[PDB]
């Protein structure tokens, strides 16, 4: 894998490929 | 802080796939 740098646009883009339709939902407020 | 160590730093996909839910 590459440096795990994830920021919103990439955060979701990550869980999107890492999870996908599996159902991913990162946090934000908590 | 999944976004912290990940956005404000680096993290591991393992803990990232743990959010699959």
């Amino acid at each position: 894998f590459v440096n795990q740098h994830l920021c919103x646009s990439d955060l979701v883009e990550a869980l999107y490929l890492v999870c996908g339709e599996r159902g991913f939902f990162y946090t934000k407020p908590t | 802080g999944i976004v912290e160590q990940c956005c404000t730093s680096i993290c591991s996909l393992y803990q990232l796939e743990n959010y699959c839910n």
